[PDB]
């Protein structure tokens, strides 16, 4: 398990500047991000076996996303990933892609969790970072709206449960993983 | 450092000869500057050696706290476990789990510190984790003749290997490299020397067989102690980039993790890159 | 360093620790403050070494200045040094034969301008109207002091139509101790204050000013640095950026200037 807490917090402070998040909710968000990333990368490696030179680029990820993200979530994640790869191929790699999530850390988590001799390109890390950042963002807004609905300035695991149940595709994703 | 691929080649090539020769004189002068930098780096090496004695007390006391040989004082207990906590937060933290006398010391200190550094985390595989749990201390010392330093990992009695200390030693050149004098940017590694690990039966996670049946390298942190050979005894630039990676990991452990181990245990030192 | 403890990488592990073990960790935090104070003293000692070596570095730098200003001619040894590394006898011979000697060319035109503009960070601070002014730069020097602690960079300008100063000076006052309100974040000297220099601009020449008169983008804003806390968070980020540019020039560019001139450092 890696930790994304700082990136999760930065995304939160974009979409809900006034709103905080508890340790229990942060733990859950870290589980969410890691458990999704491990599915996406498990598909990228197996897809890269069918690639003579074990190469991984934004296509293996754009296909792992469709395999996993239900319906509308996939459409929006793929759109965000392409817009980010565009911003990157044109400061840090993540700022270059216009992202809060870590591009380089994820590039490295992509070599270690996938191919070895082949070549994982930087566009693949950019794409993966945008996918994770988008998913994190949706969950955080939904729960933050919910916590504001209860006149509270702090997302708890209860608000997380509410934001996940009141959206069919997020619900599916969580159960599936 | 870099042939013809120098950023300003076209300007240089277009320079009158008499100016090109002044630039050549500056290259000569840059070699002299580099020799002075070499001597400066030797002085810094001696400073690190001199300061080992000054650091020694805080490091031994850390070892003792971790091994449970000494108990915290009230001054230490009043030091916040994490900085940047609202007051109720620190108190709830201190109340989130009751004391447990069956727990000696700080289990898994060095393992957690090592795996929280991103570079060293890349070298730790799942099969290394229980071995590193037996790590009771990590130490470093520097020498002047021969010039370099060592890192020593102290292991409690354990079912994986019989060694009490695993040692990594780096031999450094502080003089400008003669193969590339202007490329000098500090001490460079001449040789890495590891330690023979006396594995118990069935425990050598660094070695695997494949089918003729040949023994090959498996991925393991403990390949740190079988470092790549150098031209001295050596692809040719693969064991050379491997050697740099091994030296960079050495430097991380010596310079960063050992002096700041608890901040890696907590995770209070992070990297975005 | 993460100042929000709830964002610590291993927070949940910490939170689950039995109290007696948490207290052992607290003792480790205390010992780490002691370690950091000793590290502070180490950095002070390194500073004294940097000062001590100035006499030896200054000689090589003075000779480089003399070469660039055309005050001395290359020696036979210096001419037999290749202009570029990684050059053969044949490529090298062609290079020397690609343009004939030119006695109207004194010294090395635009040395410091080219070296400064080849560094990516410092090149981001040089604007197009700065280039002809920096063309008049004959030397860049740095020196360190111990009390008050810090360093200065001095830009030496030949007589020029932009301003009257011969030397423009930038000075940094550095703290070498850990902040006691936040000791654990210490990782070396930190910048307290940057002090610049008043530039005596000729009429109509001040490229730091535009009429839209308001402040313009210019390398020479280096010499009117951001104020520090007492003389007023974004000004602390601007101040940090200013100190990093100082460090680039002092630590990297000045000791290896010709390698930036050639473009051999990337």
């Amino acid at each position: 398990k890696e930790s994304y807490s700082v990136y999760i917090y930065r995304v939160l402070k974009q979409v809900h500047p006034d709103t905080g998040v508890s340790s229990k909710a942060m733990s859950i968000m870290n589980s969410f991000v890691n458990d999704v990333f491990e599915r996406i990368a498990a598909e990228a490696s197996r897809l890269a076996h069918y690639n003579k030179r074990s190469t991984i680029s934004s296509r293996e990820i754009q296909t792992a996303v469709r395999l996993i993200l239900p319906g509308e979530l996939a459409k929006h994640a793929v759109s965000e990933g392409t817009k980010a790869v565009t911003k990157y191929t044109s400061v840090s790699r993540s700022a270059r892609a216009g992202l809060q999530f870590p591009v380089g850390r994820i590039h490295r988590f992509l070599k270690q969790r996938t191919t070895s001799s082949g070549r994982v390109g930087a566009t693949a890390a950019v794409y993966s970072a945008a996918i994770l950042e988008y998913l994190t963002a949706e969950v955080l807004e939904l729960a933050g709206n919910a916590s504001k609905d209860l006149k509270v300035k702090r997302i708890t695991p209860r608000h997380l449960h509410l934001a996940i149940r009141g959206d069919e595709e997020l619900d599916t994703l969580i159960k599936a993983t | 450092q870099h042939g013809l691929l120098s950023t300003n080649f076209d300007m240089i090539q277009a320079l009158p000869l008499n100016v090109k020769q002044r630039v050549c004189a500056l290259k000569n002068l840059q070699m002299k500057t580099i020799q002075i930098e070499s001597d400066f780096y030797k002085r810094v090496h001696e400073l690190e050696i001199e300061f080992e004695g000054k650091f020694k007390s805080t490091f031994d006391q850390r070892k003792a706290i971790v091994a449970g040989e000494v108990e915290p004082t009230k001054e230490q207990i009043d030091t916040p476990i994490l900085e940047g906590l609202e007051g109720d937060q620190l108190a709830e933290l201190y109340k989130a789990a009751e004391a447990d006398p069956s727990a000696k010391g700080i289990k898994d200190f060095w393992l957690t510190a090592l795996r929280t550094h991103d570079l060293v985390a890349e070298a730790i595989e799942e099969h290394d984790v229980p071995i590193l749990s037996y790590l009771t201390d990590v130490t470093t010392a520097a020498s002047k003749d021969p010039a370099g330093f060592k890192i020593e990992f102290h292991f409690a009695t354990n079912p994986y290997f019989k060694n009490q200390v695993l040692t990594k030693t780096y031999l450094l050149g502080f003089d400008p490299d003669a193969e590339a004098p202007l490329q000098f940017d500090g001490p460079h590694v001449i040789r890495a020397v590891g330690d023979t690990i006396e594995w118990e039966d069935g425990k050598n996670v660094t070695k695997k067989a494949v089918k003729l049946t040949k023994t090959v390298k498996a991925d393991s942190f403990f390949n740190f102690f079988e470092p790549p050979k150098s031209k001295d005894e050596r692809d040719d630039e693969q064991a050379e980039e491997f050697l740099e990676l091994d030296y960079e990991m050495g430097q991380a452990i010596r310079d960063t993790i050992i002096p700041r181990a608890v901040l890696f245990y907590t995770g209070e030192l992070q990297s975005d890159d």
